[PDB]
Protein backbone atom coordinates (compact mmCIF):
# COMPACT_ATOMS: atom_id res chain seq x y z
CA UNK A 1 0.00 0.00 0.00
CA UNK A 2 3.01 2.32 -0.25
CA UNK A 3 6.85 1.94 -1.02
CA UNK A 4 9.45 2.76 1.44
CA UNK A 5 11.13 6.16 0.95
CA UNK A 6 13.67 6.15 -1.58
CA UNK A 7 16.90 7.43 0.50
CA UNK B 1 -14.54 10.72 -22.93
CA UNK B 2 -10.78 10.35 -23.87
CA UNK B 3 -8.81 8.15 -21.87
CA UNK B 4 -6.27 9.22 -19.54
CA UNK B 5 -3.36 7.96 -22.21
CA UNK B 6 -5.06 9.53 -24.97
CA UNK B 7 -5.25 12.89 -23.06
CA UNK B 8 -1.88 12.34 -21.71
CA UNK B 9 0.17 11.49 -24.58
CA UNK B 10 -1.68 14.63 -26.36
CA UNK B 11 -0.83 16.97 -23.44
CA UNK B 12 2.83 16.54 -23.38
CA UNK B 13 3.65 15.32 -27.00
CA UNK B 14 7.10 16.73 -27.73
CA UNK B 15 5.87 18.03 -30.84
CA UNK B 16 3.67 20.29 -29.17
CA UNK B 17 4.75 24.25 -30.43
CA UNK B 18 2.99 25.23 -27.47
CA UNK B 19 1.40 24.09 -24.25
CA UNK B 20 -2.12 22.20 -25.08
CA UNK B 21 -4.42 23.56 -22.33
CA UNK B 22 -7.64 21.68 -23.83
CA UNK B 23 -5.28 18.11 -23.06
CA UNK B 24 -3.63 19.30 -20.42
CA UNK B 25 -7.14 20.79 -18.39
CA UNK B 26 -9.02 17.36 -19.51
CA UNK B 27 -6.73 14.92 -18.08
CA UNK B 28 -7.51 16.80 -14.82
CA UNK B 29 -10.74 16.63 -15.44
CA UNK B 30 -10.79 12.91 -16.52
CA UNK B 31 -8.96 11.64 -13.35
CA UNK B 32 -11.08 13.44 -10.95
CA UNK B 33 -14.11 11.93 -12.92
CA UNK B 34 -12.85 7.99 -12.81
CA UNK B 35 -12.92 5.74 -9.57
CA UNK B 36 -9.18 4.70 -10.63
CA UNK B 37 -8.22 7.94 -11.82
CA UNK B 38 -5.44 9.23 -9.55
CA UNK B 39 -3.67 5.88 -9.27
CA UNK B 40 -3.29 5.71 -13.15
CA UNK B 41 -2.58 9.25 -13.99
CA UNK B 42 -0.19 9.48 -11.19
CA UNK B 43 1.63 6.39 -13.03
CA UNK B 44 1.32 7.53 -16.46
CA UNK B 45 3.15 11.22 -15.41
CA UNK B 46 5.69 9.49 -13.29
CA UNK B 47 7.17 7.91 -16.61
CA UNK B 48 6.28 11.07 -18.82
CA UNK B 49 8.47 12.67 -16.36
CA UNK B 50 11.59 10.74 -16.72
CA UNK B 51 11.80 10.99 -20.12
CA UNK B 52 14.92 11.88 -21.67
CA UNK B 53 13.28 13.96 -24.11
CA UNK B 54 12.81 17.44 -22.55
CA UNK B 55 9.92 19.17 -23.35
CA UNK B 56 7.78 15.98 -22.82
CA UNK B 57 9.15 15.52 -19.35
CA UNK B 58 8.49 20.17 -19.04
CA UNK B 59 5.07 19.48 -20.55
CA UNK B 60 4.36 16.50 -18.23
CA UNK B 61 5.47 18.47 -14.97
CA UNK B 62 3.15 21.33 -15.96
CA UNK B 63 0.24 18.80 -16.09
CA UNK B 64 1.45 17.53 -12.78
CA UNK B 65 1.17 20.90 -11.35
CA UNK B 66 -2.08 22.13 -12.90
CA UNK B 67 -3.82 19.18 -11.52
CA UNK B 68 -2.33 19.59 -8.05
CA UNK B 69 -3.70 23.36 -7.77
CA UNK B 70 -6.90 22.07 -9.42
CA UNK B 71 -7.83 18.38 -8.26
CA UNK B 72 -7.77 16.12 -5.44
CA UNK B 73 -7.91 14.93 -2.46
CA UNK B 74 -7.61 11.58 -4.12
CA UNK B 75 -4.91 12.82 -6.54
CA UNK B 76 -2.94 14.84 -3.41
CA UNK B 77 -3.02 11.56 -1.62
CA UNK B 78 -1.87 9.61 -5.06
CA UNK B 79 0.90 12.33 -5.37
CA UNK B 80 1.69 12.20 -1.31
CA UNK B 81 2.58 8.36 -1.73
CA UNK B 82 6.38 7.84 -1.54
CA UNK B 83 5.11 5.03 -4.80
CA UNK B 84 5.12 8.81 -6.72
CA UNK B 85 7.73 10.83 -4.87
CA UNK B 86 10.29 8.18 -5.41
CA UNK B 87 9.75 8.81 -9.15
CA UNK B 88 10.64 12.58 -8.43
CA UNK B 89 13.22 11.89 -6.18
CA UNK B 90 15.24 9.38 -8.79
CA UNK B 91 14.76 12.62 -11.39
CA UNK B 92 16.43 15.37 -9.15
CA UNK B 93 19.19 12.45 -7.68
CA UNK B 94 23.04 12.49 -8.90
CA UNK B 95 22.67 8.77 -7.24
CA UNK B 96 19.72 8.22 -9.55
CA UNK B 97 18.69 9.91 -12.72
CA UNK B 98 20.04 13.27 -11.83
CA UNK B 99 23.77 13.20 -13.82
CA UNK B 100 21.14 12.94 -17.14
CA UNK B 101 18.56 15.72 -16.33
CA UNK B 102 18.62 19.19 -17.36
CA UNK B 103 19.12 21.58 -14.32
CA UNK B 104 15.42 23.13 -15.40
CA UNK B 105 13.59 19.48 -15.36
CA UNK B 106 15.55 19.45 -11.69
CA UNK B 107 14.67 22.59 -10.21
CA UNK B 108 11.21 22.71 -11.43
CA UNK B 109 10.73 19.54 -9.33
CA UNK B 110 12.63 21.01 -6.38
CA UNK B 111 10.06 24.20 -6.99
CA UNK B 112 6.86 21.84 -7.09
CA UNK B 113 8.40 20.25 -4.14
CA UNK B 114 8.30 23.24 -1.98
CA UNK B 115 5.07 24.53 -2.95
CA UNK B 116 3.43 21.35 -1.56
CA UNK B 117 4.67 21.46 1.41
CA UNK B 118 3.19 24.53 1.94
CA UNK B 119 0.11 24.33 0.28
CA UNK B 120 -0.74 21.01 1.36
CA UNK B 121 0.69 20.09 4.68
CA UNK B 122 -1.61 17.26 5.81
CA UNK B 123 0.48 15.24 2.55
CA UNK B 124 3.40 14.52 5.10
CA UNK B 125 5.36 12.53 3.26
CA UNK B 126 5.72 15.15 0.62
CA UNK B 127 7.69 17.13 3.09
CA UNK B 128 9.10 13.97 4.06
CA UNK B 129 10.90 13.72 0.94
CA UNK B 130 11.38 17.14 0.37
CA UNK B 131 13.24 17.60 3.84
CA UNK B 132 15.44 14.23 2.74
CA UNK B 133 16.57 16.15 -0.48
CA UNK B 134 17.58 19.49 1.95
CA UNK B 135 19.39 17.25 3.89
CA UNK B 136 21.25 15.62 1.01
CA UNK B 137 22.10 19.15 0.31
CA UNK B 138 20.23 18.61 -3.17
CA UNK B 139 17.46 21.04 -2.08
CA UNK B 140 19.06 22.68 -3.59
Amino acid sequence: SDEDLLE
Amino acid sequence: PETLEARINRATNPLNKELDWASINGFCEQLNEDFEGPPLATRLLAHKIQSPQEWEAIQALTVLETCMKSCGKRFHDEVGKFRFLNELIKVVSPKYLGSRTSEKVKNKILELLYSWTVGLPEEVKIAEAYQMLKKQGIVK
